[PDB]
């Protein structure tokens, strides 16, 4: 029961098309669809495509430019996004349709999502700095800088396995007319930092770019 | 048994607005009607077959309205939003039925219509689609541009070709167009297909259903038949 | 366009229920049927499936979710408001018509007061290399939301540099982040100190001299 799309960036009137991926197999027969999740509130759905008898059905905000296909095999539908406006950046999720039974009722699932991006702003890399400190407690909370990037989204990954707690930010934009910036912490035993490694990796995949570096101790 | 409220049969299942909302379900044993007469089928017309449909519908597991090509996208090339009439109004405005789409001119040139439904999970699915007689040639050309133009139901099960008979019949409603009304029935292994130039009236809803047999029980003019036993002639 | 409309907002303890609710235009119900299939997202990541056709619970899906309603409006409810739910909750697609997406609700789930915890931090090194000076105080694990300010010890207009924006949190109300951004050897002490104002009589941290 799977799903994979991708893409990132537009300068606005490019075309683009995300692609998505289905494994949880009979894709011969089911509908399948996207809603786009605008940002700031996220809205609703932009095509809904049947299994036979191929046919398409749109948003009227959508109807002219998207083309909605698939292909059966290498089992796969696709978004093609045309003529794009600043209005529809949003991230996509690819979602099917449980209909058996009479109806067609709903989706029953939806694959992470994919950032599609309409700017003319040009992809930006985050820099990645540490942050590290005084009175001993119990728990140490440190953290991982991350600074001026565009557009999205970004993971931070505290070398994958010391993950449980770490909670992250909100990139805000820095009033440049891009580079968010992001800030993320952990917190960790006392007695786990001047000993452990403790890594903080970033992975912005638009720029194609993931990277860590071990938070230092002053 | 399943009881209308607001209409008679033919208005209920092609959506007059008086009709619309109904009751809870559906398993029934034979239908109710509160009886409309000149009410009854809002834009004039005939209903075609209405006496079969009477009784097909009436001993009924269960029911679908679903969309059976969505009035928005499925005609990329037929200007979808522009029919509805005074004859079959709402809220003062003019309104349509509820369960398919007057499919008037885009642009001026009506091509050739492709649309079908293929069906795959079995229950009786009824399709239903209206046909529209023009008043005259002025009436004709400014709705579907082909003067000279057809409508054909594709089946097995059914075939039908249709053609519209222009003609200004006495005023009803204050319409001097009149409509009929044709039912098909698409079971599991059927795929239905439509087509046509013009004077169609497509289906937005239709229904997935089962039958039994049954029923008898009715109006003069206007499992639980016979079961093993009941409690009293053979055990007790 | 066929649109829904929730009874906005609003926030409970993690006591017990609460009603999303729909109001639908025209009626999606015909019946035998209705139409409204509630879906949850995570207030910062992917869409969830929780009741579909205003009755029937998806399996998968928790218990304490319940759903009726006839068909004009519908009602979301989760009886034993958990600290796992609080996630914007959306409203479904009605009918098959143009289909559309009522809009959401929040879901503020109210614990005990708590903390802040502060942290603070000088920039790094390589940030200084370019000239970049920032500074970050993490606030994280309060409750409610929070007054922070800066401490140079100088008289500038509040200490300029906009910083702020948070999260919420499957478990609490966490993490303010604030921070302070200016350029290489410069700023003017070494003194920057957020005092952190919450409900608490203060938080102070102290920056450093060294
Ligand atoms: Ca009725």
């Amino acid at each position: 029961k799977l799903q994979q799309s991708g893409g990132g960036v537009v300068q606005p009137g490019g075309s683009l098309r995300l692609s998505c991926a289905a494994s949880g197999f009979t894709f011969s027969d089911y509908d399948m669809s996207w809603i786009r999740q605008a940002p700031g509130k996220g809205l609703e759905w932009v095509s809904g495509i049947l299994g036979g008898s191929e046919r398409s059905y749109y948003r009227d905000s959508v109807k002219g430019r998207f083309t909605i296909s698939r292909d059966n095999s290498r089992k796969t539908l696709y978004l093609q996004m045309n003529s794009l406006r600043a209005e529809d950046t949003a991230v996509y999720y690819c979602a099917r349709h449980g209909s058996p039974g009479y109806t067609l009722y709903a989706w029953d699932y939806w694959g992470q999502g994919t950032m599609v991006t309409v700017s003319s702003a040009s992809t930006k890399g985050p820099s990645v700095f540490p942050l590290a400190p005084s009175t001993s407690g119990a728990t140490a909370a440190l953290g991982c800088l991350v600074k001026d990037y565009f557009p999205e989204p970004v993971t931070v990954s505290w070398n994958s396995g010391a993950l449980t707690s770490s909670v992250h930010t909100f990139p805000a934009v820095l009033q440049s007319s891009g580079l968010y910036s992001l800030s993320s912490v952990v917190t960790v035993p006392s007695s786990s930092l001047g000993t452990q490694t403790y890594i903080c990796n970033v992975n912005h995949k638009p720029s194609n770019t993931k990277v860590d570096k071990k938070s230092c101790a002053a | 048994p399943l009881h209308l409220g607001k209409c008679n049969i033919a208005g209920w299942i092609l959506g007059n607005p008086e009709c619309e909302s109904l009751s809870t379900a559906s398993s029934w044993s034979y239908i109710v009607e509160t009886s409309s007469s000149d009410n009854g089928t809002c834009y004039p017309g005939d209903f075609i077959d209405y006496e079969e449909l009477r009784e097909q519908l009436s001993s009924v597991s269960s029911f679908e309205r679903f969309e059976i090509f969505p009035k928005t996208s499925s005609w990329p090339n037929h200007d979808s939003n522009k029919g509805v009439t005074a004859a079959c109004p709402h809220a003062g405005a003019k309104s349509f039925y509820k369960n398919l789409i007057w499919l008037v001119k885009k642009g001026n040139s009506y091509p050739k219509l492709s649309k079908s439904y293929i069906n795959d999970k079995g229950k009786e699915v009824l399709v239903l689609w209206g046909i529209h007689h023009p008043s005259t040639s002025a009436d004709q050309q400014s709705l579907y541009q082909n003067a000279d133009a057809y409508v054909f139901v594709g089946s097995s099960r059914y075939s039908k070709k249709f053609k519209p008979e222009i003609a200004i019949r006495p005023k009803v409603r204050d319409q001097e167009g009149r409509m009929n009304y044709y039912w098909t029935l698409v079971e599991p292994g059927d795929k239905i297909t439509f087509e046509a130039t013009g004077n169609l009236v497509v289906p937005r809803y239709a229904f997935a259903m089962e039958r039994n047999a049954g029923s008898g029980i009715i109006i003069s003019d206007t499992v639980d038949d016979g079961f093993l036993d009941i409690w009293t002639y053979n055990a007790e | 366009i066929q649109m829904t409309q929730s009874p906005a907002s609003l926030a409970v303890s993690p006591g017990q229920r609460a009603t999303i609710t729909c109001r639908a235009s025209e009626s999606v119900s015909n019946y035998g049927i209705n139409f409204i299939n509630w879906f949850q997202q995570k207030p910062g990541q992917p869409p969830k499936l929780l009741i579909y056709t205003a009755s029937n619970k998806g399996t998968g899906v928790p218990a304490r979710f319940s759903g009726s309603g006839s068909g004009t409006d519908f009602t979301l409810t989760i009886n034993p408001v958990e600290a796992e739910d609080t996630a914007n909750y959306f409203c479904q697609q009605t009918k098959e018509v143009p289909y559309t997406f009522g809009g959401g609700t929040k879901l503020e789930i109210k614990r005990a007061d708590a903390a802040p915890t502060v942290s603070i931090f000088p920039p790094s090194s390589e940030q200084l290399t370019s000239g970049g000076a920032s500074v970050v105080c993490f606030l994280n694990n309060f409750y409610p939301k929070i007054n922070v300010k800066w401490k140079i010890d100088g008289s500038e207009r509040q200490n300029g540099v906009l910083n702020s924006w948070t999260d919420q949190d499957s478990k609490d109300s966490t993490y303010s982040m604030s921070s302070t951004l200016t350029l290489d050897e410069y700023e003017r002490h070494n003194s920057y100190t957020c005092e952190a104002t919450h409900k608490t009589s203060t938080s102070p941290i102290v920056k450093s001299f060294n």
